[PDB]
């Protein structure tokens, strides 16, 4: 490789020596891609091996199998795992594919061309070439659009996607009428992120989920063709820093947002993250507790509608500040929660009192009872329950792992934007190494 | 006698592995035997 | 040109005053990991 | 800068003699630590209860030292097996 | 022909790898025993007969829960020597009596004196000013007040902080429940000192790194420096103008900035030490009587202070039975303050 | 030279001749921080009691309502609101907005935008002055901590009522309840946070004392040593080699930074990295990934549980748990 | 000033390591040198005030100076005789150590 003597970058900034070595930089990105596919394959096989059918997915610390289950692999009605062979071939296919991906990373890094600009003009690039940069942006934009179309093809032609809201119980369902209306799509995008609205985390149909991925697939393809046939305009040329480190900082800021959104998706959403596989959400578990005690106290004999708590508010049932009848207690904050087991008891005005005291099905009680005990509360060493609990249950919700981890990744990659974007501007301006001793800018300014 | 020196990076590597092994045993012992709640 | 250093010095005592007991204690703590209630 | 007259650590940690000597000394100290615990000597020297010695038939609750000038006698009775 | 003092002084103050000095005669013996006492206590010594707890690796604790626990409250403020009337020469019984705590506390307190004398000793030899020793008075004030003065004002060593991670956490939560130590204006000044010093450390380190002069052609700016360089490595003028336009006020004197970096942390720990001295006598800033009178008379007046007062009552009642086994507090559950449900 | 209004406006905004730099992040920072400052001062002095728990039990937090400076606070939004957006225009009356804890959301929302813009404004001035752009990165650590206790923790818990109250005694209530529900002391990230501030306090004292100890004699004893430094000096005001010699003998030669640039990076990295992790710790505990739970970890041969110091902590945690929000829980589990 | 020849780095086998430990770079001294990020140098080396002071912090106080190492450390004096005895002693102590661990445990 290189050294600090000829590059000025120490070993701990060693990968910064690849900024203008496009050929070696290619192998670096292909090799990390092989690692990602390797982890997906290795972790998939690890979870399949450690999978016992006597427990649900969320009780076994599995985070990849739920993603396969939501795609509708090896799951029967009600979120029951019937066969884990589809999970096996997913792990094997990734594991083997990482080998060839790893070979290309090692080849393009150690013994391939150092710079592609001479031998391979198609793949060669210089960061300053805005036209060439947009073509690469355009090309990889099309493959992302095609990847989105794979999801809708899976949901419409190849088996289908697991729908937790399906009539007759949650099951794998073919999506035949995706929601592609502009008002629905724009409604999710420009919705508030606050309570009740929840931005895009509040998508509650598989019709809307795969309806959106139709828009994303189409926009990315048209955007790919657009960014291939056009070079950036003057307004863009005078707004962005056109350097390799600058382009990296743009992506770091972008996937920081995506990391935070995935954190909130795993924590609140119950459609793309069915509770059958990822376990109950925070709001779901709190809502399940009052539902469980409402059911068991009715059998002991009590009018849940007329029951008062110590504070005077309804012990079991109260009204939200908008008027809907909701569960009482502290779970009054989670009144905007919607779940497959709870919607049948909910009418236009909120929870229906008649259905709550006459038509509570056993499966609804069992779901709420299970969700309450598997509430997303646990310790670092995976001790289930509140901090003031004994070492009895070994459980932490997959939602807790997914939300907690991808927030830390989201925040650190925001510091990546702050770091790599600050340095990109300074290096381009030309003072990333320090202030010129003979030409200090402040020395030429009027005193304050 | 025998001329030679152990490379420093090899010393760091073997010592680094031994430390990692020692920490792993401590974390292993956290889940078994005494102090494991079992 | 040629350097000859003493083997046992104040530094030697300091390094062994802390290293010897540590390795012993590390051995003792490792043995504790395999004790069953 | 300079040096204080001691041999450079890098020189000693790269020399063959050091590893020949410490390939026995360090392992032996570890084994001695292991035997100090496995032989039960750690319990006896420092008086920590064995996993089956916390409670007795006489005392099924936690000990309590309720005397200062007879604490030596009292702790012997609490520690009696 | 030199006398004993001169020949010994020559050897003690020899410029070796680890400087010994005259203060090393007090530091290294006591510091080694304090370190050894803690490692030995956390590995083999139990607190079963002093606190009714396990506090060693041999008993099954980990680094977080192992500790060198204090003697039982019946011992009072006994110095608890190996040869004292308690555990009269019996080493194993001495460990079971918590005598290792006073061993670590005492040999540890003389190590702090030895280390501070070491700072004076080296500074005089190197011919510099003694402001590092003065800065070290603040940690000594914290150790002296927390580990010595506070238990001396209480019933005994039992209520001193035990040398451990979780043991310190129990000591911390004890101070909230029983002393309302957060409300004390002296912990408040201590917090401002520690948080302010952490702010100064970060803000000064970043300011220097981002006002560095270009003294090289490499992106690695660490190499473009020489400890013997006469020119400054960073632009104070740029730094001063940056913080004047960002924060409104900035340092213009390099000497003042570094003294402030020393005054904030030291003053904070010293102020915090005064508060713990007050808690030694239970002379605590527990409550505001005016609000307590108002709250008692008006059952609808609630503030976050009154909410904290109820939290302290929960801490005291649910913790006293096990944290203070000498009191033999058998509280039936009906008498423990408990809110609705939970 | 510039004749266009926007060309002249953009020159004034980015002008480095202003007493306080405005910049483009300042057109966002100034209005948001002034809005939050105005309502905070007004609410801290004259706001009516706020029903924080949603149980129709208002909590007084204003000076004119019987609080002092220590006990005064801006009470968080009502638990009935939850995470729902509650601007003043979504309330029927300004009395209702005050009763439900409206001012808290107005402050927190505008304040979060202010610190994010303050962070960008720090980058912008560095770019305008031609200095290296990473003071804003060091400022991301306190921003993350402020964002964690005002936004992310309410987000995960499901209500703005679980945010940190804007007051002194309100802060203590936040910490005590946080320990009872998450065992933050046993979390490795508050442990890293404590090492960040204890270490940062140590390093600030050491660096300050070492530089002060090495001041080159340039004054008399009837004058402040500070007078020996002239603002704009091209030469060094203290002897770095002398300070390194002292600290080298204090522990050992290679435990000291001979390099001022490495030393100052360490002075910046240690507290910033520590505060990054403790900010993450609160963020992770927002989604109920609590600290270490070693309760009943040690059991004897026959199964009897031997208590440790962790169990004594649990006893204190138990007391806070059963007393916080006394009238708010109707069911045994504190899932919310 | 500082003399780099008397700093103990003269016997480094690798030239790049020797230059890095010396805080020197002949490549970066040229005014046509270009950074990996594309920035051209200003004619300074790793340190501009070098020559004035003699070296940078890297050459001022190295932490790896093989010139000051003892020549006796380059070889084991006992030679093959010691190594064979060392190899035999290792096996004997390994067997005793394993047996003592097995004997003093509840295993089997
Ligand atoms: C300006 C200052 C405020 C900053 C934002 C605060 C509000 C963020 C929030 O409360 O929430 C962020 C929202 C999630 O909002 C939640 O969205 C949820 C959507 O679930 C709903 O829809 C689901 C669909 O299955 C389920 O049905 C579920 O039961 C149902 O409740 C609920 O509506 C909650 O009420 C709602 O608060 O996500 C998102 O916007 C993702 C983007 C924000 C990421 C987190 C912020 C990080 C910021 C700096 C670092
Ligand atoms: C995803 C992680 C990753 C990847 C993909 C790379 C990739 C690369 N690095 Mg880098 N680096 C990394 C992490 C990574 N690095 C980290 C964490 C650090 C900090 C320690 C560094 C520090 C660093 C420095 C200082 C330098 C590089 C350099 C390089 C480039 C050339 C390396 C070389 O040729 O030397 C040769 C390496 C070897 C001969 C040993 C590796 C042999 C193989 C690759 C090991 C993998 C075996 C694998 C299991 C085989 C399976 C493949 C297939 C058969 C299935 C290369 C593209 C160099 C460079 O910039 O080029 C100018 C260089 O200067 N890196
Ligand atoms: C996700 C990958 C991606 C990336 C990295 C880019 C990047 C870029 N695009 Mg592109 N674009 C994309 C996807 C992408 N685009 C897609 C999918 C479409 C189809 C909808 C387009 C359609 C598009 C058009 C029509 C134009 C660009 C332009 C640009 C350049 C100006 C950047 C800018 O100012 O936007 C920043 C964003 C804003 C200024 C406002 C965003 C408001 C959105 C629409 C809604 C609010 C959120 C820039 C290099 C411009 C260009 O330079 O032409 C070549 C241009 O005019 N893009
Ligand atoms: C300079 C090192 C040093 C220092 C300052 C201390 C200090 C201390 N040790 Mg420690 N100790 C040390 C080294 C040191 N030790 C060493 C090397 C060991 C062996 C490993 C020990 C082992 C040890 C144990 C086992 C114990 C202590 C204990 C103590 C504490 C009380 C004991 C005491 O001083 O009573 C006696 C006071 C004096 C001796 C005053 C001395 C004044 C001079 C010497 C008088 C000259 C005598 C001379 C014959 C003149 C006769 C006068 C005539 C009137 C009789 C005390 C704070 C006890 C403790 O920890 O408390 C819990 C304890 O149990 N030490
Ligand atoms: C070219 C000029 C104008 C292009 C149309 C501008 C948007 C139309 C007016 C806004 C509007 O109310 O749209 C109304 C349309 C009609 O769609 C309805 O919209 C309602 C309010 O948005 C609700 O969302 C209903 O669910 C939806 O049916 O939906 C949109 O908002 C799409 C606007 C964004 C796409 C515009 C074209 C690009
Ligand atoms: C140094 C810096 C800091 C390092 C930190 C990380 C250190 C170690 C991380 C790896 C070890 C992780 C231990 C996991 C313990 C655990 O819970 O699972 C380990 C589990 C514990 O789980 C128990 O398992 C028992 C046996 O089945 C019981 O019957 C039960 O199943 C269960 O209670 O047991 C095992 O599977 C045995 C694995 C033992 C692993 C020891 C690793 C030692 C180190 C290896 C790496 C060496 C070199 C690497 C070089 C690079
Ligand atoms: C400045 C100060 C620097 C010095 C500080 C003190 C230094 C050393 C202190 C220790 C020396 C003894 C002092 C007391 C002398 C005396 O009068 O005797 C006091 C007693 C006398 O002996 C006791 O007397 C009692 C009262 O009459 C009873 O008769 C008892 O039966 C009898 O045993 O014995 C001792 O306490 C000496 C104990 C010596 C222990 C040395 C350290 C042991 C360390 C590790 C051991 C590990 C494992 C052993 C177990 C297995
Ligand atoms: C654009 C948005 C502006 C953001 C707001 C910034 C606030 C500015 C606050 C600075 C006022 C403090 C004056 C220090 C006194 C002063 O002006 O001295 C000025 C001093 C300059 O010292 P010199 O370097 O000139 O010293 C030369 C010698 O003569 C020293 O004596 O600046 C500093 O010391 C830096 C410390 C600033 C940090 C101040 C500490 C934080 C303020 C605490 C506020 C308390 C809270 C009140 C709430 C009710
Ligand atoms: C109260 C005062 C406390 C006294 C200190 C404690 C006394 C016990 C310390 C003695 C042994 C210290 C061992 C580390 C001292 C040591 O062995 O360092 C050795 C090493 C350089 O020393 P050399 O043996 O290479 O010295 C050769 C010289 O001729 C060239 O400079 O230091 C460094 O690696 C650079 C800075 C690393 C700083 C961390 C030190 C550890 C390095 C490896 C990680
Ligand atoms: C460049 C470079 C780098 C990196 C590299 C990389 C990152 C690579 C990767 C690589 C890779 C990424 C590789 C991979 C591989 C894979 C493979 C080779 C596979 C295998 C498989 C098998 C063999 C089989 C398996 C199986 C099945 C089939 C079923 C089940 C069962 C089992 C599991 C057995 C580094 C850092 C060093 C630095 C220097 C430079
Ligand atoms: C799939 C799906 C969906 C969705 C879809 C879509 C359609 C999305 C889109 C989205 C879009 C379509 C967009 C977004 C975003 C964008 C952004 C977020 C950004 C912006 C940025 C920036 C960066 C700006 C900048 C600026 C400019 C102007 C230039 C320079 C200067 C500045 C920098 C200032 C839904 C929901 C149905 C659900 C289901 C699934
Ligand atoms: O709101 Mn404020 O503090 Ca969070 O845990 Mn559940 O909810 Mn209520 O209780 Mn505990
Ligand atoms: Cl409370
Ligand atoms: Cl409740
Ligand atoms: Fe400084």
């Amino acid at each position: 490789g290189r050294d600090q003597e000829s590059t000025g970058f120490a070993w701990w900034a060693g990968n910064a020596r690849l900024i203008n070595l496009s050929g070696k930089l290619l192998g670096a990105h292909v090799a990390h891609a092989g690692l990602i596919v390797f982890w997906a394959g290795a972790m998939n096989l690890f979870e399949v091996a450690h999978f016992v059918p006597e427990k649900p997915m969320y009780e076994q610390g599995l985070i990849l199998l739920p993603h396969l289950a939501t795609l509708g692999y090896g799951v029967g009605p009600g979120g029951e795992v019937i066969d884990t062979y589809p999970y096996f071939v997913s792990g094997v296919l990734h594991l083997i594919s990482s080998a060839v991906l790893g070979f290309g990373g090692v080849y393009h890094s150690l013994v391939g061309p150092e710079t592609l600009e001479e031998s391979f003009p198609f793949f060669g690039y210089v960061w300053k070439d805005k036209n060439k940069m947009t073509t690469i942006l355009g090309i990889h934009l099309i493959v992302l659009g095609l990847g989105a179309w794979l999801l809708v093809w899976k949901a419409m032609y190849f088996g289908g996607i697991y729908d937790t809201w399906a009539p007759g119980g949650g099951d794998v369902r073919i999506i035949t009428n995706p929601t592609v209306s502009p008002g629905v799509i724009f409604g999710y995008l420009f919705r508030s992120p606050f309570g009740g609205d929840g931005w895009i985390v509040s998508v509650d149909n598989m019709e809307d989920v795969i309806g959106g991925h139709i828009w994303i697939g189409t926009l990315c393809i048209f955007g790919g063709i657009w960014h291939i046939l056009t070079k950036p305009w003057a307004w863009a040329r005078r707004a962005f820093v056109w350097s390799g480190e600058a382009y990296l900082s743009y992506s770091l800021g972008a996937i920081s947002i995506m990391g935070f959104t995935a954190c909130c998706m795993a924590w609140f959403n119950t459609t793309a993250y069915p509770s059958e596989f990822y376990g109950p959400t925070g709001p779901e578990a709190s809502q399940s507790q009052t539902f469980t005690f409402l059911v068991r106290d009715q059998r002991l004999g009590a009018n849940v509608a007329s029951a008062q708590g110590p504070t005077g508010l309804g012990k079991y049932l109260m009204r939200s500040p908008t008027g809907e009848i909701i569960f009482g207690g502290e779970t009054m904050r989670f009144w905007d929660f919607r779940g497959p087991w709870l919607e049948p008891l909910r009418g236009p005005n909120g929870l229906d009192l008649n259905k709550l005291k006459n038509d509570i099905q056993p499966w609804q009680e069992r779901r709420a009872a299970e969700y309450m005990t598997h509430a997303p509360l646990g310790s670092l060493n995976s001790v289930g329950g509140v901090a003031t609990e004994i070492n009895a249950v070994n459980y932490v919700s997959p939602r807790s792992w997914l939300a907690t981890s991808h927030f830390c990744l989201g925040f650190f990659f925001f510091v990546g934007h702050l770091w790599h974007a600050g340095r990109a501007r300074a290096a381009a301006a030309g003072f990333e190494k320090g202030i010129d001793r003979d030409n200090e800018p402040v020395l030429s300014m009027r005193p304050l | 006698g025998t001329t030679g020196r152990i490379p420093l990076w090899l010393v760091g590597t073997v010592a680094g592995v031994a430390v990692i092994a020692l920490v792993g045993i401590f974390f292993y012992g956290s889940y078994v035997g005494l102090g494991s709640s079992l | 040109k040629s350097y000859t250093y003493p083997i046992f010095t104040v530094r030697w005592l300091a390094v062994h005053a802390l290293a010897v007991p540590t390795v012993f204690f590390l051995g003792a703590i490792t043995a504790m990991q395999f004790i069953q209630r | 800068s300079g040096a204080t007259g001691e041999r450079p650590f890098s020189d000693i940690l790269t020399s063959i003699r050091y590893w020949v000597i410490h390939s026995i000394t360090i392992p032996s100290l570890f084994i001695a630590g292991w035997l100090f615990v496995s032989t039960g000597l750690a319990y006896d020297v420092f008086g920590s209860p064995r996993p089956n010695e916390y409670f007795t038939e006489d005392r099924q609750e936690t000990p309590l030292i309720t005397d200062r000038f007879n604490a030596l006698e009292q702790v012997k009775k609490l520690s009696e097996v | 022909k030199r006398g004993w003092f001169d020949v010994v002084d020559d050897w003690l103050r020899r410029d070796r790898f680890v400087f010994v000095g005259w203060s090393g005669l007090l530091l290294f013996p006591t510091a080694y025993l304090a370190l050894g006492g803690w490692f030995t206590g956390t590995t083999f010594v139990t607190s079963w007969y002093t606190h009714g707890l396990a506090s060693s690796y041999l008993e099954g604790c980990n680094f977080l829960t192992a500790a060198v626990s204090t003697p039982a409250n019946s011992m009072g403020h006994s110095l608890l020597f190996l040869w004292g009337p308690e555990a009269q020469g019996d080493f194993t019984r001495w460990c079971q009596l918590g005598g290792l705590w006073t061993f670590v506390a005492l040999h540890g307190s003389f190590s702090l004196i030895g280390f501070m004398l070491r700072q004076f000793e080296i500074a005089r030899s190197v011919k510099i000013r003694p402001y590092n020793a003065i800065a070290f008075s603040a940690p000594i004030s914290v150790f002296v007040s927390v580990f010595l003065i506070y238990p001396l004002g209480q019933s005994g060593w039992f209520f001193a902080p035990s040398f451990g991670v979780a043991a310190i956490f129990r000591f911390i939560l004890f101070f909230q429940g029983f002393h309302n130590w957060t409300l004390n204006p002296f912990h408040m000044m201590g917090v401002a000192g520690v948080l302010g010093a952490a702010l100064l450390c970060a803000i000064h380190g970043a300011t220097v790194e981002n006002t560095l002069f270009e003294d090289g052609d490499g992106a690695n700016t660490f190499r473009a420096f020489n400890p013997t360089q006469a020119e400054e490595t960073y632009s104070m003028v740029t730094a001063n103008r940056f913080w004047s336009q960002i924060f409104g006020v900035a340092f213009s004197n390099k000497r003042w900035l570094h003294f402030f970096m020393l005054f904030v942390p030291v003053t904070g720990l010293w102020m915090s030490a005064i508060g713990v001295v007050g808690l030694a006598l239970n002379l605590r800033a527990y409550d505001f009587v005016s609000q307590e009178i108002r709250a008692a008379e008006d059952p609808e007046f609630e503030t976050f202070y009154t909410k904290n007062i109820l939290l302290n009552e929960g801490i005291r009642a649910w913790m006293a039975a096990q944290d203070q086994p000498h009191e033999k507090l058998v509280f039936p559950e009906e008498v423990l303050p408990r809110g609705n449900a939970l | 030279e510039s004749t266009s209004l926007w060309a002249r406006f953009c020159e004034w905004v980015t002008s480095t001749e202003n007493r306080l730099y405005i910049g483009w992040f300042g057109v966002l920072m100034i209005p948001t921080l002034l809005t939050a400052t105005s309502v905070f001062i007004i609410a801290f002095i004259a706001a009516p009691p706020v029903d924080i728990d949603g149980i129709r039990e208002p909590v007084s937090g204003s000076l004119l309502y019987g609080n002092n400076i220590i006990t005064g606070a801006i009470i968080p939004t009502s638990n009935a609101i939850g995470l729902h957006f509650y601007p003043i225009w979504e309330a029927a009356s300004l009395d209702e907005w005050l009763y439900n804890g409206g001012p808290y959301q107005l402050i927190v929302c505008h304040f979060f935008l202010g610190v994010c813009s303050y962070m960008g404004r720090e980058w912008e001035l560095s770019f305008r002055l031609g200095m290296r752009p990473w003071i804003a990165v060091a400022y991301s650590a306190p921003v993350a901590a402020a964002t964690a206790v005002f936004i992310i923790y309410p987000l995960g818990q499901g209500s703005f009522s679980d945010g940190m109250p804007l007051g002194i005694s309100g802060t203590f209530n936040f910490m005590i309840v946080f320990q009872a529900e998450h065992n933050i002391l046993m979390h490795p990230f508050h442990m890293l946070g404590v090492a960040g501030v204890f270490g940062g306090s140590l390093f600030s004292a050491m660096h300050g004392s070492l530089v002060t100890s090495s001041l080159i004699r340039e004054t008399t004893e009837n004058e402040s040593a500070n007078e020996g430094y002239k603002f704009g000096q091209e030469e060094e005001t203290y002897n770095i080699v002398a300070a390194h010699g002292y600290f080298g003998r204090l522990i050992f030669q290679y435990a000291s930074f001979n390099n001022s640039r490495s030393l100052h990076f360490f002075l910046a990295a240690w507290p910033v990295v520590g505060i990054w992790f403790t900010a993450l710790g609160i963020s992770t505990m927002a989604f109920n990934l609590n600290g270490f739970n070693f309760n009943q970890s040690v059991v004897d041969s026959q199964g009897r549980v031997i208590n440790t110091w962790a169990d004594i902590i649990n006893r204190a945690n138990l007391g806070m748990e059963v007393m916080h929000e006394r009238n708010a829980h109707n069911f045994p589990l504190d899932l919310a | 000033k500082i003399d780099i020849s008397k700093q103990g780095l003269n016997s480094i086998q690798n030239e790049t390591v020797k230059l890095n430990l010396m805080g020197k770079s002949k490549t970066m001294e040229s005014k046509d040198w270009v950074d990996p990020q594309g920035r051209k140098g200003k004619g300074y080396g790793v340190y501009r005030f070098a020559n004035k002071y003699g070296a940078n912090v890297d050459g001022y106080s190295p932490i790896y100076t093989p010139d000051t190492w003892s020549e006796s450390g380059d070889s084991y004096k006992l030679g093959t005789k010691g190594l064979i005895a060392w190899a035999g002693l290792i096996v004997v102590l390994l067997g005793v150590g394993i047996n003592l661990v097995i004997s003093t445990s509840a295993l089997g």
